[PDB]
C-alpha cells in the first residue's frame, strides 16, 4: 500500500539514520574532517533516538507490505543505536590514532545502524534478507578497516567468504520457502497448511536453509567458526559492534520470523533449534576455556550466551514471558559486551600503526588503570550470571522460561555452561587485580571512559533492581 | 500462439542463426583458405560502473512505469537519484575519479 | 518453450560444471558468462523478461566484466596453483562432491512431493515488475541504493591504490 | 505442403535474412566511404579476398579461443543489436517487449571484444592499452541506458514501435535533446569511435588492442566496427528523429535517409573535431554526463506526471 | 507446461555445483567464482517460485540478490586485490594466522 505521513513519522529512526549519512557524506566530500564527522554522526543518532520517543508518541502499524513498527521494533532499534553511538565513541581516539582516511568508519557505522534498525522493524523476508545485507556489508569494511594488518585483512577476507556463503544459504532457502508458499509475508509461512500437515518438506528445507543463515549470523554451533578469529582481527570498536547490534538486530528479526509465522510452532524446528541451542551452549563454555586472548575469549563467550538466547527462543510459542526474557537478557548483554569490548577499545587506543601488536594484557590492570579494572570485573562478573548484576537477571529469565516450557535438557545445559562460565569468567576477573611487571588526555578518551562507567553501573543497579528494566521491556510487546 | 508471433519467433531465430552462422563460416573461410609459411583506478572505475549499473537499473524498472507510480512514486526516486548523486559528488570530491592526481 | 528451458538449463550446468573443475581463470569466466547466457534464456522460457534482461545487462555485463578485469590486473599466469592443481587428485574432492551430492539429494527429495499446476510460462513484463519495486517495495529500492552505497564506500576504501 | 502460416513464416524470414544482408553490405560500405573520404564494390570485393587468402596467423603464446573469439563478439554484439530495430511497418526483425534493454545487453557483451583482445595479445603494453579502453567504454556505458530511458519514460515502455508511435507528432529529439546528446556521445563512445579512437596514444607504455590482429580477424573488427555504428545511427533514428515516420516520402526512404544522414555526420565528426585527453575524456563522462541524465530523468518525469489529466 | 520442480531442480543443481567449487578450490578468486554461482542459484530459484505463483515478487527477489552480489562481488575483488598487493599470492590456506 501507499506511505501516510502516519507511516512517514513512524519512519522516523529510519529516516534520521538516512539523512545523517547523506549528510556526513557530503560533509566528507566537502573537507576531511574527523570531529566534525563524528559529531555529525553521534548527533544523527541520538536524533535518531529522539525519532524513536516520537515514534512511541505515535502507534504501532504496518508500514509497507515489508514494515512492521511496534514497542518490539522500538526496543530493538534502541538497543542498535545504543550500541552504535557506543561503537562511535570507542572508535574515535583509536581513529585518532589512524593514519589513513577516518570518516568512512563513522559512514559504515550509520549504514550498519540503519540495517539495524530495518531488521527490528522487519516483516518481510525481502526486509529481513535487505537487513542483514545493510549490517554485514559495512561490517565487511570496518572488520578489514585496518587493512594493512594481518589479522584484520585476514579477519575481513574470513568474514566476507563466510557471509556471502550464509546469505547465499539464506536466500536459497527464503527462495525453497516462496516456492512452498505463495506469499512472501512473515504471516504467510506456512498458512495454506491443515490437518497437522505443516510439516511440508520443501518448508521445513527452506527454514533449515534461513537457519544455516541466522546460525551464521548468530554464531550458532555449526556455523560458529567464525567468531574467535573475526573477533579478534578486527579493531576493537569494531568488535565492540559486532558483538553487540549484529547479534541483536539479527536475533530480533529471528524472534519475529518465529512468533509470526504459522511454521514455528514445528516439532522438527523446534528440536532442530534445540540441538542447536544445547551445542552452541556447551561448545562455546568449553572453547573459551583456554583462551589467553581476551577478543576470543568474549567471541566463545557471545556463542554461548546467543545460545541461551536461542533457549529462550525454543519456549516462544509455549510460554508467555519469551519476549521479555529475550529483552532482558538482551539489555543486559548489550551493556555487559559494551562494558566488555570498551575496556578493551580503551586500552587499545589510540592506534598504534599496522606494525606495532595490539594485544590488551590485562594482567596487573588495576595498577595503573584503576576505574578500568573495576569496570571490567563487574562486566565479568555479568557475563556470568552472577547475582547483584543485570547478566544475572537475564540468566534467571532464561532459566525460567526454559523451566516452564519442560526444557530439562536446556535447563542443564545453562547449567553446567554457567559452570564452565564461572571459571574463565572469574580467571579473567582475578587476573585484572594481580601483581605485572610491566607493560589519553583528551576529552573523547574521557568521553569512552565515562561510557563503560555509566553501563557498569547501570549494570550493577539493574541487577540490584530491575523492576524498571522488566517494566520498560514488558509494555515493549509486538502486535498480537 | 498466432501465426504472427510465431513467424517473429521464427524470425529471430533464423537472424540470430544465420549472423552467428555467418561469422563463424567466415571465419572458417579465412582460416581453411590460404597457404601457410598494474594501476588501481582501473579497479575502482570498473567497481563504479559495476555499483551506478546496479542503480541504473533500479531507473531502467522506474521509467517504464512513471505514469502508473505517481508522484510518490516521482518522490521514492527523486530520493533514490540524490542519494546516487551524493554518492557520486563524494567520489568525485575526495579524487576516487580524479584520473590525474 | 519447454525445450528452450531444458537445453538452457543443461548448457547452465555444464558450463558451471566446467567452471569449477578449470584451472584458466580467463577460461573460467567465460564459461561463467556462457552459463549466465543460459540461466537467461532459462529466465526468458519462464517470462521473467525483466530478469533475464538484468542478468545479460549485469550479472554478464557488469559483474563478470570486473572478475575479468581483475584477472588481467593480477595477470595469474601458474602461481604455484597451476603446477598442483588440487582439486583433481581425488582426496581433495571427493569429501566435498559427497557432502554435496548428499545435499542435493536432501533437497531434491524436499522438491519432490510438491504439488505443481506447472509454469504457466505467461511474461511478466518489466512495467509490473517496476510498478511492484515503487509500489510495495519502496523501502527495499532506498535500501538497496543505501546498500549499493555502503558497498562504493567499503570496496573504494579497501581496494584503492595510494 | 501449400498454406499461408508456411507462407507467413517463409515471408518474415526473408524480411529478416534481407534485413541482414542489407546491414552488412551498408558497412563494408561505410568502411569504403570512410576509407575513401579521408568500380568501388570490386575494390571491397578485392579487399574481401585478400583477408581471405591472407594466412590467418595465431600467435604461438596467445590463447586460441580468446583471440578467435574477441572479433566474433565486436562483430555479433551490434549486429545482433539491430535486430530490435524497425525498418518499416511490417519489417521489424523481432518486436520484443525488451527492446532497448537487449540492446543495453549488446553492448554490455561488446565490451568483452576489447578486453578479450587484450588479453589474449600476449603483450604488456597491448593489454594495458585495451584496459584503459575497456575502462573507457565502461565509464561511457555507465549512462548510455539512463540517455535512452528518458525516452523510455515519454513513451511509457521499452518495446521500438510503441516509441516510434509515441513519435507521430513530436521527434523526442526536440524534448529530449539532452537525452539525444548523451545517447550520441556514448554511442560513439561504445563503437570506438573519434573523438575516443585511441586511448593508448597519450602513453608510451601502451599499444592497441587492433595489433597482432591480422588478416580476416582484423576485417571481422573492421566490419563489426562500421556494423555497429550503423545500428547506433538507426537506433538514434528510431529514438529520436521518428524512425520511418515522415510526411510525403515511403517510411523505409525516410528511415534510410535519416540513418544515411547520421552516417555522414559520424562520419564529419571523425574528420573533423580533434582529440582530446584520457583524463579529459575520464572527467567529462564521469562529471558531466551521468548527473546531465539523472536530472533530465527527473525532468522528464516531472513534466510527464504534471500533464497527467 | 514447465513444471516447478524442474525449475527448483536445476537451481539447486546449480547451488550445489557453486558450492562444491568454493570448498575444493584454495585459489581465492575461484572461491568469489563459486560465491557469484551461489548466489545466482539462489536467484533463480526465487525467479522459478516467483514464475510458478505469477508474482512479480519473484523479480524484485531477483534484483535485490543481483544488487547484493554486485556489491559482495566488490568486496571480494578489494580485498583480493589487497591480499595479492601485501602477499603476492592468492594463498587462502597460507594467511591463517589467528587459531584456536
Ligand atoms: C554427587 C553427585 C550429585 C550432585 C552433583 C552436584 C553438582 C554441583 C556441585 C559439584 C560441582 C563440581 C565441580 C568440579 C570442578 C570444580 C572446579 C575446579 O576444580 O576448578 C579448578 C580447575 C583448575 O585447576 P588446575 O587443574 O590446577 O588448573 C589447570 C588449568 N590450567 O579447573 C578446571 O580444571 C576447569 C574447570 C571448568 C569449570 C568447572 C567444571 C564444570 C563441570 C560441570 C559442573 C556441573 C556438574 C553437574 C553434575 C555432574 C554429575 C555429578
Ligand atoms: C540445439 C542443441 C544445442 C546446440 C548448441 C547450443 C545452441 C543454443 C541452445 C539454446 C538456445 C536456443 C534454444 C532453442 C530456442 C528455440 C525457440 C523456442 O523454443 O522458442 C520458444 C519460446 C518462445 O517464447 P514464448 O512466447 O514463451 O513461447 C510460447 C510459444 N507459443 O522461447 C522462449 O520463451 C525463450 C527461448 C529461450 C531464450 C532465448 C535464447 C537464449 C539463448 C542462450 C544461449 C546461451 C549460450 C549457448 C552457447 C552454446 C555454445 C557453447
Ligand atoms: C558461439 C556461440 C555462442 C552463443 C551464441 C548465442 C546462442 C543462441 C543462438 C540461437 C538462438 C535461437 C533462437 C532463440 C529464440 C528466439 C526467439 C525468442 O527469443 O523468443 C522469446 C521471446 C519472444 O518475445 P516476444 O515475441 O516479444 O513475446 C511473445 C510473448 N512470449 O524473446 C525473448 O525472450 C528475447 C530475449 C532473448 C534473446 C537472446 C539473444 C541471444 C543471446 C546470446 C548472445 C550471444 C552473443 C555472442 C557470444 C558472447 C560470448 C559467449
Ligand atoms: C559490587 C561490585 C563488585 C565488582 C567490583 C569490584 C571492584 C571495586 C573497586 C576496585 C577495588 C580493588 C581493590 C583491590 C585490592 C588488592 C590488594 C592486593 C594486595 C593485598
Ligand atoms: C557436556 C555437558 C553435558 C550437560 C548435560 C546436562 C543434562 C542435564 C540433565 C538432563 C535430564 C533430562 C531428563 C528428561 C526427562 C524427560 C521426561 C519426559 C516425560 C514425558
Ligand atoms: C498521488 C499524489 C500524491 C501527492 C503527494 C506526494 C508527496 C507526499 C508523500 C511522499 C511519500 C514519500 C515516501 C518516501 C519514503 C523514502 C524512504 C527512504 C528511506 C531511506
Ligand atoms: C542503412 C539502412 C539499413 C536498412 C536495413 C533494412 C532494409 C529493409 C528494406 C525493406 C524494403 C521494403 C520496405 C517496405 C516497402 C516500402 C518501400 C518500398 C520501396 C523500397
Amino acid at each position: 500500500m501507499t506511505i501516510t505521513p502516519q507511516n512517514l513519522i513512524a519512519l522516523l529512526p529510519l529516516l534520521i539514520v538516512g539523512l545523517t549519512v547523506v549528510v556526513v557524506m557530503l560533509s566528507i566530500a566537502w573537507r576531511r574532517n574527523h570531529f566534525l564527522n563524528a559529531t555529525l554522526s553521534v548527533i544523527g543518532l541520538n536524533a535518531a533516538l529522539v525519532s524513536l520517543w516520537f515514534v512511541g508518541q505515535a502507534g504501532a502499524m504496518d508500514v509497507t507490505p515489508l514494515m512492521r513498527v511496534d514497542g518490539f521494533a522500538m526496543l530493538y532499534t534502541g538497543l542498535v543505536l545504543l550500541a552504535s553511538l557506543a561503537t562511535c565513541t570507542f572508535a574515535y581516539p583509536w581513529l585518532e590514532g589512524y593514519n589513513d582516511n577516518k570518516d568512512e568508519f563513522y559512514l559504515l557505522v550509520l549504514i550498519a545502524a540503519l540495517g539495524g534498525i530495518l531488521l527490528a522493524n522487519a516483516n518481510h523476508l525481502a526486509s529481513l534478507f535487505l537487513g542483514i545485507e545493510l549490517i554485514s556489508l559495512p561490517l565487511f569494511g570496518l572488520v578489514g578497516y585496518a587493512f594493512r594488518q594481518k589479522r584484520s585483512l585476514e579477519a575481513s577476507i574470513k568474514y566476507t567468504i563466510l557471509s556471502a556463503a550464509a546469505s547465499s544459504f539464506l536466500l536459497f532457502g527464503m527462495a525453497l520457502v516462496y516456492a512452498q508458499s505463495g506469499d512472501l509475508s512473515f504471516v504467510a509461512l506456512g498458512k495454506n497448511l491443515g490437518d497437522g500437515m505443516l510439516n511440508e518438506p520443501l518448508l521445513l528445507a527452506g527454514f533449515g536453509l534461513m537457519i544455516v543463515g541466522l546460525g551464521f549470523k548468530l554464531s550458532l554451533v555449526p556455523f560458529h567458526l567464525w567468531t574467535p578469529d573475526v573477533y579478534q582481527g578486527a579493531p576493537a570498536p569494531v568488535s565492540t559492534f559486532l558483538a553487540t547490534a549484529s547479534k541483536i538486530a539479527i536475533f530480533g528479526v529471528v524472534m519475529r520470523l518465529f512468533l509470526y509465522a504459522p511454521v514455528g510452532d514445528s516439532e522438527a524446528i523446534r528440536v532442530v533449534l534445540a540441538i542447536i541451542a544445547f551445542a552452541s551452549i556447551i561448545f562455546g563454555n568449553l572453547m573459551a576455556l583456554s583462551q589467553t586472548n581476551i577478543k576470543r575469549l568474549l567471541g566463545y563467550s557471545s556463542i554461548s550466551h546467543l545460545g541461551y538466547l536461542l533457549v529462550a527462543l525454543i519456549a516462544l510459542q509455549t510460554g508467555e514471558m519469551s519476549m521479555e526474557a529475550v529483552g532482558v537478557y538482551l539489555a543486559g548483554y548489550l551493556f555487559s559486551s559494551l562494558g566488555a569490548f570498551g575496556v578493551v577499545s580503551l586500552m587499545s587506543s589510540p592506534y598504534r600503526g599496522p606494525d606495532a601488536d595490539s594485544l590488551f594484557s590485562y594482567r596487573g590492570l588495576f595498577w595503573h588503570r584503576p576505574i578500568l579494572a573495576a569496570v571490567m570485573t563487574v562486566m565479568m562478573l555479568s557475563l556470568a550470571g552472577i547475582p547483584m548484576t543485570l547478566g544475572f537477571i537475564g540468566k534467571f529469565y532464561v532459566l525460567a522460561v526454559g523451566v516452564q516450557a519442560h526444557l530439562w535438557w536446556l535447563v542443564g545445559a545453562v547449567v553446567v555452561g554457567s559452570a564452565i562460565g564461572l571459571y574463565y569468567y572469574l580467571r579473567v576477573a582475578v587476573s585484572l587485580y594481580l601483581h605485572a611487571p610491566e607493560q589519553p588526555s583528551n576529552w573523547q578518551y574521557s568521553a569512552g571512559g565515562i561510557v563503560v562507567l555509566i553501563s557498569a553501573l547501570l549494570v550493577l543497579v539493574l541487577g540490584v533492581w530491575p523492576q524498571p528494566l522488566i517494566s520498560i521491556v514488558r509494555l515493549a510487546m509486538p502486535l498480537m | 500462439t498466432s501465426t504472427e508471433v510465431i513467424a517473429h519467433h521464427w524470425a529471430f531465430a533464423i537472424f540470430l542463426i544465420v549472423a552467428i552462422g555467418l561469422c563463424c563460416l567466415m571465419l572458417v573461410g579465412g582460416w581453411f583458405l590460404g597457404g601457410r609459411a598494474l594501476s588501481a583506478k582501473f579497479y575502482l572505475v570498473a567497481m563504479f560502473f559495476v555499483i551506478f549499473d546496479v542503480e541504473a537499473l533500479y531507473l531502467f524498472a522506474w521509467s517504464t512505469s512513471i505514469r502508473e507510480s505517481g508522484w510518490v512514486g516521482f518522490v521514492e526516486a527523486a530520493i533514490f537519484i540524490f542519494v546516487l548523486l551524493a554518492g557520486l559528488v563524494y567520489l568525485v570530491r575526495i579524487g576516487a575519479l580524479d584520473w590525474t592526481p | 518453450m519447454e525445450f528452450a528451458f531444458y537445453i538452457c538449463g543443461l548448457i547452465a550446468i555444464l558450463a558451471t560444471l566446467r567452471v569449477i573443475t578449470h584451472t584458466n581463470p580467463v577460461h573460467a569466466l567465460l564459461y561463467l558468462i556462457i552459463s549466465l547466457l543460459a540461466i537467461s534464456g532459462v529466465f526468458f522460457s519462464l517470462g521473467a523478461y525483466f530478469a533475464g534482461a538484468l542478468e545479460i545487462i549485469v550479472y554478464a555485463g557488469a559483474i563478470m566484466v570486473l572478475f575479468v578485469f581483475v584477472v588481467m590486473m593480477l595477470n595469474l599466469g601458474g602461481s604455484e596453483i597451476e603446477q598442483e592443481r588440487q582439486w583433481l587428485k581425488p582426496q581433495v574432492w571427493i569429501g566435498p562432491a559427497i557432502l554435496s551430492a548428499i545435499m542435493l539429494v536432501v533437497i531434491v527429495y524436499a522438491i519432490l512431493g510438491v504439488n505443481d499446476q506447472g509454469i504457466d510460462g505467461t511474461p511478466i513484463s518489466a512495467k509490473a515488475v517496476g510498478i511492484t519495486l515503487f509500489g510495495p517495495y519502496v523501502l527495499a529500492v532506498e535500501l538497496a541504493s543505501m546498500l549499493l552505497l555502503a558497498g562504493l564506500v567499503v570496496a573504494f576504501h579497501v581496494g584503492r591504490e595510494e | 505442403w501449400i498454406s499461408p502460416e508456411l507462407i507467413e513464416i517463409l515471408l518474415t524470414i526473408l524480411k529478416a535474412v534481407v534485413i541482414l544482408l542489407v546491414v552488412v553490405t551498408c558497412g563494408a560500405f561505410m568502411s569504403f566511404g570512410e576509407r575513401r573520404l579521408l568500380g568501388g564494390s570490386l575494390q571491397l570485393v578485392a579487399d574481401m579476398i585478400k583477408m581471405f587468402f591472407k594466412e590467418d596467423w595465431i600467435p604461438k603464446f596467445s590463447d586460441r579461443v580468446i583471440f578467435t573469439l574477441a572479433p566474433m563478439i565486436a562483430f555479433t554484439s551490434l549486429l545482433l543489436a539491430f535486430a530490435i530495430v524497425p525498418v518499416s511497418p511490417g519489417w521489424v526483425v523481432a518486436d520484443l517487449n525488451i527492446g532497448i534493454l537487449f540492446f543495453l545487453m549488446m553492448a554490455g557483451l561488446a565490451v568483452y571484444a576489447v578486453l578479450f583482445a587484450g588479453w589474449s595479445s600476449n603483450n604488456k603494453y597491448s593489454l594495458l592499452g585495451a584496459m584503459r579502453a575497456s575502462a573507457q567504454t565502461l565509464s561511457y556505458e555507465v549512462f548510455l541506458g539512463l540517455s535512452l530511458m528518458g525516452v523510455v519514460a515519454q513513451a511509457g515502455s521499452f518495446n521500438m514501435t510503441d516509441i516510434v508511435n509515441s513519435q507521430a507528432h513530436v521527434w523526442n529529439v526536440i524534448p529530449q535533446f539532452f537525452g539525444f546528446i548523451t545517447f550520441a556521445i556514448a554511442g560513439v563512445a561504445v563503437c570506438h569511435r573519434h573523438p575516443f579512437d585511441q586511448p593508448e596514444a597519450e602513453q608510451e607504455l601502451a599499444d592497441g588492442y587492433h595489433i597482432e590482429y591480422s588478416g580476416m580477424k582484423f576485417g571481422l573488427f573492421f566490419v563489426g566496427e562500421y556494423i555497429g555504428i550503423v545500428t547506433i545511427s538507426a537506433l538514434m533514428v528510431t529514438l529520436f528523429f521518428g524512425g520511418w515516420q515522415g510526411p510525403l516520402l515511403p517510411p523505409f526512404i525516410w528511415f534510410a535517409l535519416k540513418t544515411a544522414f547520421f552516417m555522414m555526420m559520424f562520419i564529419l565528426i571523425r574528420a573533423s573535431l580533434p582529440r582530446p585527453r584520457y583524463d579529459q575524456v575520464m572527467s567529462f563522462g564521469w562529471k558531466i554526463c551521468l548527473p546531465l541524465t539523472l536530472i533530465n530523468l527527473l525532468v522528464t518525469a516531472a513534466v510527464i506526471l504534471w500533464q497527467a489529466q | 507446461m514447465i513444471p516447478l520442480q524442474h525449475g527448483l531442480i536445476l537451481a539447486a543443481i546449480l547451488f550445489v555445483l557453486g558450492l562444491t567449487g568454493l570448498v575444493i578450490r584454495r585459489n581465492l578468486l575461484f572461491m568469489l567464482i563459486g560465491l557469484e554461482i551461489m548466489i545466482n542459484a539462489s536467484a533463480l530459484a526465487f525467479v522459478v517460485a516467483g514464475s510458478y505463483w505469477g508474482q512479480t515478487d519473484g523479480q524484485v527477489m531477483y534484483i535485490l540478490a543481483i544488487s547484493l552480489a554486485a556489491a559482495e562481488a566488490s568486496i571480494g575483488l578489494a580485498l583480493l586485490l589487497q591480499l595479492h598487493r601485501r602477499r603476492q599470492n592468492l594463498n587462502i590456506d597460507s594467511v591463517s594466522e589467528m587459531r584456536g
